């Protein structure tokens, strides 16, 4: 009954969160969780996002800054909060305060 | 928000080197990881805060005890393996709190 | 004595000095500083094209990652040791197909892993380890199915003496993937010990040292990392292997053991074990056990070089490579991640 | 001749940089004189 958190980062980041215990198969046997390899399209993270926001249950979305910034579209899109989307680093790309969706509504920074 | 932000530049960099360390000796265990997925161990439970007469959502951290990647470093990455999961559950205790 | 001497060279001389000259190529002291010198993966690969990697890595992308560094040398590995397997005769071919079946073991875990969650078998392919390649379609087109992938195993793989361990497919939906893959590294490096033995004469002589300690230490870090878990006693001294030093009541001790001060108390009865124990503080900023291992592990593959006319110097050789391309991923890991100050955990080599 | 090798001598040129293309042209016609690396410290890579 209660919610879920969900990832969409680089395979490093997948495995430090599922061993942080953050993933789970559902009845339908869908998980949420995404590795975002070479192989996978921006048309691919924002479809997923997109099912992520839709599911009811998930709760928190994490994302890391260069992904974010991919599919800045989406997340400035979704305008609701119950689904708290984060923003994070990676060994590839180090994490900036500034554009920020969430930091978006701030002018006093 | 910025305050926790810098922290978790910091939590968030502290975890991944955890890992990176992880990988020196456990080897390619993450495919083992992405692959046992079976239950979620943390989940979260909703819950409400009040300023003024507006009602604020929040988040609590709550643990299922359902652990699933016992012994997944039995032969080879045991303790780093152990304290990769224990960063990143700090990590994760850091963002419930930035959620 | 066997006299190898006198008739090693005459199928596998050509490959003991390949070999050698293979070994000659891993990173020395002085190029493990060069490349820790460095300041990004560019200059890294800029540093180590001097060595004998070479152009290993100029045809990639010129936004290199530790990935690509990472895949890029195992590849490499691979390739050379496809390339001694290959020229290679029957008793050199065993050793190094039993070289082989350690990759194999963890390729087959990952094989019954994505079955049992119905996951194609296919699609898991391309993340198993190259040096355990499946090649035989009777493991594959399984339609997820794991009887059917337990049969093709025991049919169509050198695993299937292995496997005699358990008593029957349902096994692999029973036990746990770590128990059943620990089994298995159990009654390989047992096989493997009796196949060395065997062999005798040098080849035993250099290469049973460094299977006792693989024993021995898969003994104590099972024990270390066993004691939180629901792992009982009893199941878990049945991992433990048999070739090391500990057989008689060493591995008792151990398997009764509760804690990690009895497991060093058990490592004190053995010197080399008692000095690795010692150091390894295991507190924040220290060597740990597993990295005091790592050195011994590597220092007994260095003096595998020391005699001359033995197949140990091929595990030796594959070993200490694979340990210093983990070393070159951890010092690229350093450099992405900027944290110079643990750069110097690599264990060094020669 | 043949009997034992040449006297061999080191030398050192100074030669400005707009006409050292041309000159070094002309050693490699020429084809008597053997350069070495004077800058061994960093590798042929980044020169």
């Amino acid at each position: 009954r209660g919610k879920l958190i969900a990832v969409i980062g680089d395979e490093d980041t997948v495995t430090g969160f599922l061993l942080g215990g953050i993933g789970e198969l559902n009845k339908n046997r869908h998980p949420n969780f995404l590795v975002v390899e070479k192989d996978t399209t921006i048309n691919e993270i924002e479809d997923t996002f997109r099912q992520f926001l839709n599911r009811d249950d998930i709760g928190i979305i994490l994302i890391n800054q260069y992904i974010a910034e991919m599919v800045r579209h989406a997340l400035d899109a979704h305008q609701r909060s119950i689904p708290a989307v984060l923003e994070i680093p990676s060994k590839e790309h180090p994490y900036d305060a500034a554009k920020d969706s969430i930091l978006r509504r701030a002018k006093g920074m | 928000i910025i305050e926790t932000k810098m922290l978790m530049g910091e939590v968030m960099r502290e975890a991944a080197f955890s890992l990176a360390e992880a990988k020196f000796t456990a080897g390619d265990f993450s495919t083992t990881v992405i692959q046992n997925v079976n239950k979620a161990q943390v989940k979260i439970r909703a819950k409400k805060d009040n300023v003024a007469g507006v009602t604020l959502p929040v988040f609590e951290h709550y643990h299922e005890g359902t652990d699933s990647y016992e012994l997944t470093g039995l032969a080879r990455g045991g303790e780093q393996l152990a304290k990769l999961k224990r960063n990143y559950a700090k990590a994760v205790e850091l963002l419930v709190e930035l959620a | 004595s066997f006299f190898p001497e006198l008739y090693f060279n005459v199928d596998n001389g050509y490959l003991e000095g390949l070999v050698r000259g293979l070994k000659a190529g891993v990173l020395s002291q002085a190029d493990y500083l060069n490349l820790v010198q460095c300041e990004t993966l560019e200059d890294l690969k800029l540093h180590l094209q001097s060595t004998d990697y070479g152009n290993f890595l100029a045809n990639e992308a010129s936004p290199l990652t530790v990935s690509v560094i990472d895949d890029k040398l195992k590849e490499k590995m691979v390739v050379e040791f496809r390339h001694m397997r290959n020229h290679a005769y029957e008793p050199l071919a065993s050793f190094l197909d039993f070289i082989t079946y350690s990759y194999m073991i963890d390729n087959v875990i990952l094989l019954i892993t994505g079955t049992l969650h119905q996951r194609s078998i296919a699609e898991l392919v391309p993340k198993c380890h190259p040096l355990g390649s499946f090649e035989q379609m009777e493991a594959v087109n399984i339609a997820q199915t794991p009887a059917e992938l337990y049969n093709a195993i025991l049919v169509d793989t050198p695993l299937a003496a292995f496997f005699q361990d358990c008593i029957s497919e349902q096994d692999l939906d029973e036990m746990n993937i770590e128990i059943i893959r620990n089994t298995l590294y159990k009654a390989y490096l047992e096989s493997f010990y009796k196949f060395c033995t065997l062999l005798g004469g040098t080849t035993a002589d250099a290469m049973c040292p460094i299977l006792e300690f693989e024993a021995d230490r898969r003994a104590f870090i099972i024990t270390i990392n066993s004691f939180g878990t629901e792992l009982s006693k009893e199941d878990r001294a049945k991992l433990f292997p048999h070739c090391g030093r500990l057989y008689p009541e060493g591995l008792a001790q151990l398997a009764r053991a509760d804690d990690y001060e009895q497991v060093k108390n058990v490592a004190d009865y053995y010197p080399e074990y008692k000095l690795l124990f010692e150091g390894a503080g295991s507190n924040p900023g220290d060597k740990t056990l597993e990295d005091r291992f790592f050195e011994h592990e590597v220092k007994l593959n260095k003096l595998a070089f020391l005699n001359q006319f033995h197949f140990g110097v091929f595990y030796a050789f594959v070993k200490l490579k694979e340990q210093e391309c983990r070393n070159i991923v951890w010092i690229a890991e350093c450099i992405a991640q900027r944290h110079r100050a643990k750069i110097d955990n690599y264990i060094p080599i020669f | 001749e043949l009997f034992r090798s040449e006297e061999m001598t080191l030398a050192q040129l100074f030669l400005q940089s707009e006409a050292a293309y041309c000159c070094v042209s002309e050693l490699e016609e020429l084809g008597k004189v053997q350069f070495r690396d004077l800058n061994p410290d960093v590798n042929v890579f980044q020169r």
